């Protein structure tokens, strides 16, 4: 079917210069190469944050400590205030 | 910030409260109390003490010895009548 065959061959061929052989695109005056594989190759990381979100920041946990390892001047005040709270108990 | 601790602060609490003072009063009040009416000294005599124990305790407690004392004045002053008039 020369209807079918010639329509389908032009259907394959006129984008075959756009996809198979990298001859840019004869009918399009803007180019096709510096849009998706060059400019928006950083597209999703122009859609997300670069260098913290996509590099993902393997970050060390900020180390919190115990109560500064001082169990004298605070525990005896706790025991005196506990005398006070038991006088309230 | 941590496990706080007033369950065990009883050791130096037990001075200031009000049942502590009553407790240290009445544990002293209870030991020297004689148990069951002991040492009442129910028998005594000093040539006038049986008069007291028979007459002037709270059991009898009657004023009739004063009557006898009045009778003693009837023994005395009437005899003083015999000495005077």
């Amino acid at each position: 079917q020369d209807l079918y065959l010639r329509e389908l061959k032009d259907t394959k061929l006129a984008p075959s210069t756009l996809q198979d052989a990298e001859g840019n695109v004869k009918p399009w005056n803007p180019p096709q190469k510096p849009n998706l594989p060059e400019l928006e190759l950083q597209g999703p990381e122009a859609l997300k944050a670069y260098t913290e979100q996509n590099v993902e920041t393997a970050h060390v946990a900020k180390e919190s400590e115990e109560g500064e390892s001082e169990p004298i001047e605070e525990d005896w005040l706790v025991l005196d205030d506990a005398e006070e709270t038991k006088e309230s108990h | 910030v941590s496990t706080l601790i007033p369950p065990k602060v009883v050791s130096s609490k037990n001075i200031g409260s009000a049942p502590n003072a009553k407790r240290i009063a009445n544990v002293v009040h209870f030991y020297k109390s004689l148990p069951q009416g002991p040492a009442p000294a129910i028998k005594a005599n000093t040539r006038l003490a049986r008069y007291k124990a028979k007459y002037f305790d709270g059991d009898n407690a009657s004023g009739k010895p004063l009557w006898h004392f009045a009778l003693g004045i009837i023994a005395f002053g009437y005899s003083m009548e015999y000495y005077f008039h």
